[PDB]
RNA sequence: CGCGGGGUGGAGCAGCCUGGUAGCUCGUCGGGCUCAUAACCCGAAGAUCGUCGGUUCAAAUCCGGCCCCCGCAACCA
RNA sequence: GGGAGACUGGAAUUCCUGGUGUAGCGGUGGAAUGCGCAGAUAUCAGGAGGAACACCGGUGGCGAAGGCGGGUCUCUGGGCAGUAACUGACGCUGAGGAGCGAAAGCGUGGGGAGCGAACAGGAUUAGAUACCCUGGUAGUCCACGCCGUAAACGGUGGGUACUAGGUGUGGGUUUCCUUGGGAUCCGUGCCGUAGCUAACGCAUUAAGUACCCCGCCUGGGGAGUACGGCCGCAAGG
């Protein structure tokens, strides 16, 4: 179809990836 | 210095210039002529007129060591192959062969990927 | 009349006093506007002063100066890809006569004699010997053409 | 070309890696292998010619 | 940077003077090539049970030749903002595009 | 302490050991290039040898100093 | 070019030693960092080492899908046709389940030529944390395992029967002229009726006409995210 749907989805995915970069450490230690 | 009865040319026509050595059968080079050494620099170095002046100066420095007959060996893709052969046949050396020895890899080392400009 | 092809040009009558295409064409390029009669008085008076300083036929002196300023190659202008390329091009006959007469008139007009007649006389004489600034502009135009020979290939 | 073959049409002929004449009928003046369109092979014998020329290059019988 | 501010059919509030000065002043920042600016402020749509269409025209003699630039908007500040965004991109292009 | 080399358009660099013929590179404006910008390209505007001294036709050039410049490597100065 | 193991081949790039030989080479839209003048680029001879396999080779073959092309040898998997010798419905699908599964990435040990994220400098630009240039580490390679994801796409689950044709090409049987056509079974493309579709299109390799089993959907965001559990060395799934 259009690539707009694909790109909205991918924006969400990207943002999430970044959010796991920055909290990586914090999730390990707060979880442990 | 010495005399050489006949030699072979080497023309490296790689886009930004042509480097024209001449060489005996042995392969030693009596003299080497290039567009850059003529006086052109930069993008003017790429031009076929730079190849004509490179083969002119290469044929004069060639003729100072007494070469008369030449077998021409031209390299791969670029501007200035038949122009350098032309300036050689006019500038004091005669035709001989025109051998297109392009160095062909056969999917060898992977080439640089793509220039997007 | 460009973009439709070549346009037909006006035929030019020759000179009454001297009998040349090139004298009348020098008059029409002397013509700072309005006064063709005064342009004829400048050209005629300047060529009889050339007759005084040569003692010969003035149109032979004129055509020898015209030959000694006449260019063979002109530079121009085509900018291939983000760089301005001075491209040398073969000059037509009419284009070469036009550059010869136009340079002759303009650089006579820069010269520092009192009237215009003495200016044009001294410029036709100095261009006949080869000592005017206009001959130096021919040598500078061939300097730009021979200095820029490589870019000429485009075949343009 | 636009023939149908010589091996599939003449219906008896063996392609032999020792035989340097038959393999040099199908390489070019450069030494490179000609196509199936240029020589008109059936596909089986185009595979066997290509492998046979390639073996003959491996044992120095063709100028690579 | 000489800045002429004409109406077209409109009052010219001290808010409009100051805002004009600061948007257009962005251009003084980074395009040193500027000379004269001429800025003229139309006002229609008004009177018709509808919302007034403003229009801004801006003229700019650079150091060299003459830009022009025209914008229509429901209000005046939003229009002059938009006009300065456009002008900034253009000029650096007329800055751009060159450099061999 | 010396023996040396070391000076030449604003500058850097030669040339200066075998006298007649001082170049060279950025600081130079004007062009052509583009509808343009700039570059790219062309040309142009400055030293006759830090300077002064003898001989030889001819002297930066050869020889005497100096202003200098130092390299240092020495100094139980 | 189905897979695995083993041995080996040449062209090319890079470095190395040695010749020949001089001031540029490289690079670009134009340049500059860069390598040079200590002997580079160029050319000739020899050596090392690694990776990828020009030509054949394409709308072509094989594999369940990923995927598979230098050669040879060794071990092994599937398919197709022909005869009909045998068995006699042993078929189909398949929730959960186990296995395989590009690239990137991960662990331990090797290897490291070319290419090359990150990382520098140069340039461009208002500014480039970018494109373009010069260099460049992990990686790319092999051995042994992890991981489980893709536009893993024919964007089309698997099986079966039927429904006008025309023309290419791949594998094999046969009747006729005597390689040429015919007919047939299996494959893969291009065009085309009927029928179907929202339309584009599909169209005997169906998205047509029907039957069997599975997966899955129920407005857009929030979100394939939280919480919880499972797997994983981690990234994460």
């Amino acid at each position: 179809g259009s690539v707009i749907k694909k790109r909205r989805k991918r924006m969400s995915k990207k943002k999430h990836r970044k959010l796991l970069r920055r909290t990586r450490v914090q999730r390990r230690k707060l979880g442990k | 210095k010495k005399n050489v009865p006949h030699g072979a040319a080497h023309i490296k026509s790689t886009f930004n210039n042509t480097i024209v050595s001449i060489t005996d059968p042995q392969g030693n080079v009596i003299a080497w002529a290039s567009s850059g050494h003529v006086g052109f620099k930069g993008s003017r170095k790429s031009t076929p007129f730079a190849a004509q002046l490179a083969a002119e100066n290469a044929a004069r420095k060639a003729q100072e060591h007494g070469v008369k007959k030449v077998d021409v060996f031209v390299k791969g893709p670029g501007s200035g192959r038949e122009t350098a052969i032309r300036s050689l046949q006019a500038a004091g050396l005669e035709v001989g062969t025109i051998s297109d020895v392009t160095p062909q890899p056969h999917n060898g080392c992977r080439p640089p990927k793509r220039r997007r400009v | 009349m460009p973009r439709k092809g070549p346009a037909p040009k006006r035929p030019l009558v020759n000179d009454p006093v001297y009998g040349s295409q090139l004298v009348t064409q020098l008059v029409n390029k002397v013509l700072l506007e309005g006064k063709k009669s005064l342009a004829e008085r400048i050209v005629y008076g300047a060529l009889e002063q050339a007759r005084e300083k040569t003692g010969t036929d003035p149109v032979v002196t004129l055509k020898r100066a015209l030959d000694n300023v006449k260019p063979a190659l002109e530079v121009r202008s085509r900018r291939v890809g983000g760089a301005t390329y001075q491209v040398p091009v073969e000059v037509r006959p009419d284009r070469s006569t036009t550059l010869a007469l136009r340079w002759l008139v303009n650089f006579s007009r820069q010269r520092r004699e009192k009237t215009m007649v003495e200016r044009l006389a001294n410029e036709i004489l100095d261009a006949s010997n080869g000592l005017g600034a206009s001959v130096k502009r021919r040598e500078d135009t061939h300097k730009m053409a021979e200095a820029n020979r490589a870019f000429a290939h485009y075949r343009w | 070309k636009t023939r149908k073959c010589v091996f599939c049409s003449k219906k008896g002929q063996t392609i032999d890696y020792k035989d340097t004449a038959l393999l040099r009928t199908y390489i070019s003046e450069r030494g490179k292998i000609r196509a199936r369109r240029v020589t008109g092979n059936c596909v089986q014998h185009q595979r066997d010619i290509a492998v046979a020329v390639k073996n003959a290059r491996e044992v120095a019988l063709l100028p690579f | 940077a000489e800045v002429v501010v004409k109406g077209r059919n409109v009052e010219v509030p001290d808010h409009f003077r100051t805002y004009v000065s600061e948007k257009l002043s962005r251009l003084e920042r980074f395009d040193k090539t500027i000379y004269l600016f001429d800025v003229e402020l139309d006002h229609e749509r008004n009177r018709r049970q509808r919302k007034n269409c403003q229009h801004v025209e801006i003229t700019a003699r650079g150091r060299g030749p003459v830009v022009r630039g025209e914008a229509c908007a429901d209000s005046f500040y939003t229009a002059f903002e938009s006009a300065v965004q456009k002008l900034e991109g253009r000029l650096r292009r007329a800055k751009d595009r060159r450099k061999i």
